[PDB]
């Protein structure tokens, strides 16, 4: 994976270069976000739980996807349901951290649509789940947390497109 | 950078960053602008460190550009100097990173493959190490030269 | 990054022409043996190298004073010679001091190099190598550089250099001849760049120095015209029979149709409708679209009549659709029809491959065009443009870091990879060092160790496959009739069907370590690495194979699993590089991860496998669930009963 | 090919969501930078030779083998071509701008473009080198003429930059 | 007859030199010239 | 291709021998059945539109595929979809009077699954169309010319798997 | 995997619905099979080397298979075609005493026909293997379970073929 | 075979067979007694024909047998005869077929280069397949003999 300040570090080793100005310009910016990234992850880490529960009850529940016949019928296929949206609040908020989508593509999306349908996983449910959590984290972390962790879940969503 | 160290060290885990690892993150990313502070005093010195610090090892180690040597003559030495810059560079790296994962991914995995096939003795170019190292130290405050030193020594102790 | 790659392949661009290679190139262009034509032309080239390697020994010998002699006119004020790395009207000397000492050295160096490219194209027969490095240079060096002054410096060399040649009019000529064309050739304006606009908006326009094309092989173009002799119209039939074909068929299989080839060469034809009527024929509807699926037809015809590959991904949608729709005719009526086709060859030009140094290319269909337009072409039955473009539009499949051929089949026993030449079928993908790949867990989905890394070992019951433990002891730890001999045996076997895949034929089992496993003096974990590095587990799965297949097979025997990624399989690798098998197979069982999963009394087992590998076994029609990628409707009795 | 307005577009339709109040700032912010991006691509187009000229000398004077025997910008053809590729670069980099979308550069350029250098031996180093250089030149001459929006010009040429070099770390 | 081995003749080994720093090491070049 | 008549013969010709007894008799129940696979042809011929139709209707109508982020989303996709229907029903009609699979490999099975893959089409979601398409064609051309369609049917889900 | 219970079960289920007459028919038919399914399993049990043997003997010896040239040519690959047909044989049981071919899908048809053609192994000389199988066990089980045997033997065919 | 014909020639152009391909199957279908007893007729008769096609052909064109010609000695004449065989054999699986795609698959496309590459002289390739054609027809009825002869001439007009 690569974060911002991994980023910048790529560019400049790749020339044989020390750190310039701009350089230097792009590592205080991810510096001056810092603040508010360790605080969404704080919070969104003290309540994952609840923002799942919250996102498949608004997105999931009461519909034919958990009925019999549904993806999300069986105990097993539930819980594995409830499992992916963990992974992917998780990964979102690694991904915010780092202020960088690298990790998505290199541990979540690589193989990700294969997987679900080989599994016969419905991606448009899905998809609408991640929506959802993403509304659920807004309401929770603010308007501009909300904002980059949605950058982020949108992420995910286009790679299942 | 410290960010990916501690994501990476808790994905292993398949949990989210500890408070721990978030304040350490957050302690990091308050105090950059005296780590940016270092690297530019690194690299503004780049040219007289390496300089001292490869006068030094020739001092140390005359054999590397007596005949025979793997530094003998003016291009195996400016090649050294050429190594000993690219060390500097990394270090900076390391520490405007606050993890040591660039410097290892760019020049030290594998790195005794790479000077074995050239017939270079790594233990030179850790001694090298220590000299751009003390010299480093000598151009900046005591805080903050062993804030480099911690880097100068990690590429040591791989070099070893 | 990019998430797909169309391969690589070593890629030779002509860089001048020879006396050898364009002859050859003659009579290879057109599937014959050299004939008196090219031959004559090798004998009179190599009855000349002699005085050809005479001159070009006399100017490399002298050249330090032919280049002083151009130095010394051209500068003034110095010497010009302190570093060595007719008339116009306004030529000017040039002074040392004021004209800097790196437009000095750039001096000397370019007289120096035109000096060695003259001598370079004078062994080879040809100048080509001059205008393709000359003409252009003046705009080059303009700004920094004095064209009258460089023009009397290549006149003071050409005549420096002709001096040495009052033998008689052989060396003198050839040198004089050579020096004019560089002299014309650097006086020459840059001559624009060939432009290879679009078709459409789906594709880019792209341009090409025409020094590029010069250099390049140039392809051989054939027009059917009224006029021409008879052989000629033969040669130009053939052309185009060797173009929609890919060989000549006609004088292979004395296939061919008669009353097109005598329509097209009456005039009656055009070579377009000639190109139309033989591409919808049955000849080339049983050779280029009864074989493939419409996907690799359409490919194959757009190297045939186009001389491309598909450029885009909205290239290869249209013209699936309209393959789709009206089959064979359809498509290649769309494909002559295009305004590309009569933009390039109009009426009378037999197609040709353009490729490579014939105009500009593009990135995005390089790797495709390289491998559709080799002879090999027909034998890719895989889609290759539709599935790269495809590729590039969404993320890193499911597949082997270093390659889908590096995936074998997840069957119960063999280890079964594709082979990269038989029916080439290969996807290369970039991932890089840190990637991970999603395996699917046998057994409950929640005890994947990548959501619940402490549910490593736990056993999968129902949903994962059957695991062998030698929980019960073991016999002898006298009496007949003891039942710790049935367990520890299916144990032995279920071992052996484990490493191996399936049992061995009789004299093959290692009976040493049965019975020192038997009598308790090693544990399982140390039976099954003596089963691994094993003779036959070597002379079976590691020696036959690529050493990357081998240790991915390895890995999922011993393991249970396929490799993560390239931080497993680059460990794996370095170790075979460094130590060899039995350290692999070493590292492998000495793992952490072996000792979570399975202790010293647990054989192993498959615990995850790759989304082809479940693919491969649950969406058979027999073993497909009802509710799996399809609505299930409840079923109620209508209400009126 | 995508633009800031398709790419968005695109993610509203993945989820079949009629456009909110994010999305039309988010077209909004494109639209009142739409001026300064358009300028820009005005001044590239004033001074694309030069910039491209100044780019290659400037390279070849920090890489000075690049223009020596075995360099692969060594002989004349080879030299335009190595031109030819940072004109191409540049073009498409002013077609980036205006969009405010790199999908473009991903499209049209970097997509096979390890594979084609890959093949022919270009090396790619010193040509996302060359692309920084011009970089550089545009934003000085940005800074330098009448602009007030310039931090989008850089978007482009790191995407590249990141796109097609190795990864280090 | 047997002038035409080429091929099949003795290979004839040509020169191919180790290549050695270039203009890029110039600056550490002047600090090898200043080491000593 | 090959039919049922070239396939006993190509066996008999690389054996380089005359047509025995058995191969006369393969070739008497070719010809004894080329009548039930005439007329299953024709009735597929006239209702080919209908099977798909109802096929689709039967599977894949108002289930995750067609809603935004399902495979079958948007216009063109479904097109796309109704018109790989229609290829697998004209080629395994293809199969079903010639009596022989030949065709299906060679004009269907051949890099479609990679190609699937690459496009990210959901292959069990297929398979359950190609069924629902054997159970609609059965119950229209009979029980026994509904097996022969369903074995070639079968055959295009196993290439597809 | 699944039996016939299994299965009668799984249609249940997945409309999420109690078992009804219909089902409990099912059962009660199977339950019926169960003992001349477990008395025919005993016999092949009994006599699968023979079983073996003598389909070989009939449809494979004496010809260029097993002459040098041919896939059955040296010890190695007679062993091997020799553990085929008892592997064969052993999942055709197996599937006649569930009741059900999925066994055979997700265990044996898996892949099996690449990896034939990847090894040059003849298919249609496999296939004849496997109906001189078939007579052997009708011929030495009877006509009923015979006829059973059959069905599963010639799934097998179908997924090589 | 018209059914193979008929799948390619629709499948060309993305349809249905038409109606009409469908009655041609079926009449084809329905007529194939005659077929397989014409081609029994053949297979029982197949030494016989080779054997008296081959007297007669060699009576005709002695050269091919005598010195210096391509038949010449007890293997090339052998060899010449096994050709005759292949012919009839192809000419019996064109007859069961309905069809001349076996035979111009199996033996007839490349024929030409083949036996110029071999030095056999075509013509009397043709001539002898000619000779089995008078063979066989001497074994049939009327109807039968102008059947098969219909195959035989395909051939013989092929390779000559
Ligand atoms: C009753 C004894 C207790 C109780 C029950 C309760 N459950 C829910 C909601 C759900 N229950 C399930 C369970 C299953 N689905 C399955 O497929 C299976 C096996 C086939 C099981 C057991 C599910 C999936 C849900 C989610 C809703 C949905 O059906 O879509 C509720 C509602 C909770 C809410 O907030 O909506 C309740 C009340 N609650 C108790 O307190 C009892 C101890
Ligand atoms: C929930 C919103 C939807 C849903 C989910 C669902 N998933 C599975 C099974 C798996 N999910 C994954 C996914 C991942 N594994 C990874 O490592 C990552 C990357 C971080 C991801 C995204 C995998 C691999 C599986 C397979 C089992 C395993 O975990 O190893 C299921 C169960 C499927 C089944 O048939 O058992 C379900 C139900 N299903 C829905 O309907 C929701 C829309
Ligand atoms: C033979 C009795 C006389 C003869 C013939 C002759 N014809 C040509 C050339 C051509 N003949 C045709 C005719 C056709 N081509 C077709 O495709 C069809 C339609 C099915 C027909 C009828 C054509 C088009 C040509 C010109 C192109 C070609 O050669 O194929 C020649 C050669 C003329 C030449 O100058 O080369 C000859 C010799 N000539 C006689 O003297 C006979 C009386
Ligand atoms: C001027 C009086 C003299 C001079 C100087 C000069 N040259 C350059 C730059 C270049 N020269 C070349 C030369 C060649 N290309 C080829 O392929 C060959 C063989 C035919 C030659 C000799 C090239 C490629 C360049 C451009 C790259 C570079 O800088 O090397 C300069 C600098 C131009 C600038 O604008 O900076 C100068 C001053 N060349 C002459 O021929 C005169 C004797
Ligand atoms: C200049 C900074 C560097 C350099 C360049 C160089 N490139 C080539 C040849 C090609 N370059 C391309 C690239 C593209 N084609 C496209 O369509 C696009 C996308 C918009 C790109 C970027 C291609 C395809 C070729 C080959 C085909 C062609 O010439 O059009 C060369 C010549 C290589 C040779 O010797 O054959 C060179 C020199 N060289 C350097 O040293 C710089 C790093
Ligand atoms: C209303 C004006 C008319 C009408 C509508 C109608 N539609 C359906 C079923 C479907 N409609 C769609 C449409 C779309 N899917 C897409 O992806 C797009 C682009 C965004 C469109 C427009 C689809 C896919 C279906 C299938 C059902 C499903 O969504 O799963 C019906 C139902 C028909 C039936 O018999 O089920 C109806 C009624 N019908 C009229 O008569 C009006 C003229
Ligand atoms: C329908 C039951 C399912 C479905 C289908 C679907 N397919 C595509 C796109 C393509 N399908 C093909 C198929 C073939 N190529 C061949 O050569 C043959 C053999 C005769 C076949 C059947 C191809 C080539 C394409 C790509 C076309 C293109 O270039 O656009 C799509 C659309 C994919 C897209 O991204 O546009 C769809 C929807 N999808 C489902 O969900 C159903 C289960
Ligand atoms: C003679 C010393 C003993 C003996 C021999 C015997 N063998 C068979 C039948 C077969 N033998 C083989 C053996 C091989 N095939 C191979 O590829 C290899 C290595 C190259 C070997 C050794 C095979 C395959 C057969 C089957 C027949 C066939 O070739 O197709 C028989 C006949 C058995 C029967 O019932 O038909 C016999 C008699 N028998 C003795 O008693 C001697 C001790
Ligand atoms: C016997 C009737 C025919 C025959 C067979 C034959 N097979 C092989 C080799 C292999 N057979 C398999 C089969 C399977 N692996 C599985 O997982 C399954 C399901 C349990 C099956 C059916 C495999 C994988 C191989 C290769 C690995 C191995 O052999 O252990 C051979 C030998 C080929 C060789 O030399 O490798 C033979 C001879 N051959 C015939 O001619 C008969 C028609």
């Amino acid at each position: 994976m690569q974060d911002a300040i991994t980023a910048v570090i790529n560019s400049a080793d790749v020339q044989g270069k020390y750190l310039d100005g701009a350089a230097m310009d792009k590592l205080k910016s991810y510096f001056a976000s810092g603040e508010l990234r360790v605080r969404a992850a704080s919070v969104i880490s003290a309540n994952a739980a609840t923002i799942v529960k919250e996102a498949v009850a608004k997105s999931l529940l009461y519909s034919d996807v958990t009925r019999p016949g549904g993806n999300m019928y069986t105990t097993r296929r539930y819980a594995a349901c409830i499992r992916d949206l963990d992974y992917y609040l998780r990964y979102a908020t690694y991904a915010m951290l780092a202020g960088d989508a690298s990790i998505l593509d290199e541990r979540v999306l690589n193989g990700l649509k294969e997987t679900y349908n080989s599994l016969g996983v419905p991606i448009s449910s899905t998809v609408q789940a991640i929506q959802a959590i993403k509304e659920v984290t807004a309401s929770l972390v603010g308007a501009d947390a909300g904002k980059e962790m949605g950058v982020y879940l949108d992420y995910i969503c286009s790679g299942l497109s | 950078s410290i960010v990916t160290k501690s994501i990476v060290n808790a994905d292993a885990e398949a949990r989210y960053l500890s408070p721990g690892e978030l304040d350490r993150i957050k302690a990091f990313v308050t105090g950059g602008a005296a780590r940016l502070r270092i690297a530019e005093t690194l690299t503004g010195s780049r040219e007289t460190i390496v300089k001292q610090a490869g006068d030094r090892l020739f001092q140390k180690r005359p054999d590397i550009v007596s005949p025979g040597g793997n530094a003998y003559g003016e291009e195996m030495t400016a090649t050294c100097l050429r190594d000993m810059d690219y060390y500097l560079r990394l270090v900076t790296y390391g520490v405007v990173s606050g993890d040591v994962t660039p410097i290892e991914e760019i020049g030290l995995v594998g790195v005794r493959e790479m000077y074995r096939s050239l017939g270079t003795p790594i233990e030179a170019v850790a001694q090298s190490v220590r000299e751009m190292k003390e010299v480093a130290s000598g151009l900046m405050s005591s805080d903050d030269a062993a804030e480099a030193s911690a880097y100068f020594d990690f590429v040591i102790g791989k070099m070893s | 990054s990019v998430k797909a790659s169309g391969g690589s392949s070593l890629a030779r661009p002509q860089l001048y022409q020879t006396v050898p290679v364009s002859a050859i190139s003659q009579a290879e262009q057109q599937d014959r043996f050299l004939e008196g034509s090219e031959l004559n032309e090798l004998t009179a080239y190599f009855q000349s190298g002699a005085l050809r390697l005479e001159i070009a020994e006399t100017l490399t010998q002298n050249a330090d004073l032919i280049v002083s002699r151009a130095a010394n006119r051209i500068f003034t004020g110095g010497s010009p010679l302190s570093y060595l790395e007719p008339i116009p009207p306004g030529f000017r000397p040039i002074n040392i001091a004021r004209y800097g000492p790196s437009n000095m050295q750039k001096s000397l160096r370019d007289m120096s190099w035109f000096l060695r490219y003259t001598t370079y194209a004078i062994v080879a027969g040809d100048p080509n190598i001059i205008v393709v490095n000359t003409r252009g240079l003046k705009e080059v060096i303009e700004n920094a550089c004095s064209i009258d002054a460089t023009i009397v410096a290549i006149q003071e060399m050409r005549a420096a250099s002709a001096d040495y040649f009052r033998n008689n009019a052989q060396a003198k000529e050839i040198v004089l001849q050579y020096f004019d064309i560089l002299l014309s050739e650097f006086k020459a304006p840059t001559p624009a760049n060939k432009v290879r606009q679009g078709p459409s908006n789906d594709i880019q326009g792209l341009e090409l120095p025409q020094s590029y094309f010069n250099a390049a092989a140039k392809r051989q173009k054939y027009a059917m015209k009224p006029g021409l002799s008879a052989l000629e119209k033969n040669a130009v039939i053939k052309a185009a029979y060797r173009q929609i074909f890919e060989r000549d068929i006609t004088k292979a299989y004395s296939q061919s149709i008669s009353y097109l080839e005598s329509q097209v060469r009456n005039g009656d034809i055009s070579m377009k409708e000639f190109v139309r009527r033989l591409a919808k024929s049955p000849l080339y509807r049983k050779q280029f679209f009864e074989p493939f699926i419409n996907s690799r037809a359409l490919e194959l015809a757009f190297r045939h009549i186009l001389g491309r590959g598909p450029s885009s991904r909205e290239e290869v949608q249209k013209y699936f659709s309209i393959v789709s729709s009206g089959g064979l005719p359809a498509l290649v009526d769309a494909l002559v029809d295009s305004q590309e086709y009569a933009d390039y060859f109009g009426e009378e030009t037999v197609p040709y491959l353009r490729g490579l140094g014939v105009e500009a290319q593009e990135c995005r269909n390089w790797g495709m065009q390289q491998d559709l337009f080799s002879y090999s072409a027909p034998f890719r039955k895989v889609p290759q443009f539709i599935t790269t473009f495809a590729q590039y539009d969404r993320p890193l499949p499911d597949q082997h870091v270093y390659g889908s051929g590096n995936d074998p089949l997840e069957i119960q026993f063999g280890a079964i990879f594709p082979k990269e030449t038989r029916n080439p079928s290969k996807r290369p993908a970039p991932f890089n060092k840190d990637t991970k790949r999603i395996l699917i867990h046998r057994g409950p989905a929640v005890n994947n160790q990548v959501g619940n890394p402490s549910a490593v070992g736990e056993f999968p019951g129902s949903l994962g496959a059957k695991v062998f433990r030698l929980n019960g002891g073991l016999p002898g730890a006298g009496t007949s009739v003891k039942f710790g001999e049935s367990s520890t045996q299916a144990l032995i076997r279920a071992a052996y069907r484990q490493v191996f895949g399936r049992d061995l034929y009789e004299g093959q089992r290692l009976s040493v370590a049965e019975i020192q496993l038997e009598n308790g003096d090693i544990s399982v974990r140390e039976f099954i690495k003596r089963l691994a590095k094993s003779e036959l587990f070597l002379k079976l799965y590691w020696a036959p194979h690529y050493v990357c297949k081998a240790i991915e097979y390895m890995h999922r025997r011993l393991l249970g699993r396929p490799t993560y990624g390239r931080q497993e399989m680059n460990q794996y690798f370095d170790i075979a590089s460094k130590q060899g098998f039995y350290a692999v197979v070493e590292a492998m069982i000495d793992s952490k991860e072996y000792s979570d999963a399975f202790g010293e009394d647990t054989v192993p087992y498959e615990r995850y496998l790759t989304p082809g590998g479940l693919q491969m076994r649950s969406a058979r029609v027999g073993s497909l669930r009802e509710d799996i990628g399809q609505r299930v409707d409840k079923e109620v009795t209508p209400r009126f009963v | 090919m995508r633009d800031a307005v398709t790419t968005l577009i695109k993610n509203y339709d993945l989820t079949g969501r009629y456009l909110d109040r994010n999305a039309m700032d988010e077209l909004k912010a494109y639209f009142e930078s739409g001026s300064a991006r358009i300028a820009a691509a005005a001044m590239i187009n004033a001074n694309s030779a030069t910039i491209v000229k100044r780019a290659a000398a400037q390279l070849f004077e920090e890489i000075p083998e690049l223009i020596r025997p075995s360099g692969n910008a060594y002989t004349t053809r080879r030299f335009s071509a190595c031109l030819r590729d940072m004109d191409y670069y540049l073009r498409y980099a002013s077609y980036a701008l205006i969009a405010a979308d790199n999908n473009v550069l991903d499209e049209r350029v970097l997509q096979g473009l390890r594979e084609t250098y890959n093949s022919l031996g270009v090396p790619i180093g010193p040509t996302v080198r060359g692309i920084q250089i011009m970089k550089e030149m545009i934003e000085a001459m940005a800074e330098d003429s009448s602009l007030n929006s310039t931090d989008f010009i850089a978007s482009p040429f790191d995407h590249m930059t990141r796109e097609l070099s190795e990864l280090s770390v | 007859p047997s002038q035409v081995a080429f091929a099949s003749g003795d290979p004839i080994p040509q020169n191919v030199a180790r290549r050695t720093p270039g203009p890029s090491l110039n600056r550490f070049k002047e600090m090898a010239r200043q080491v000593k």
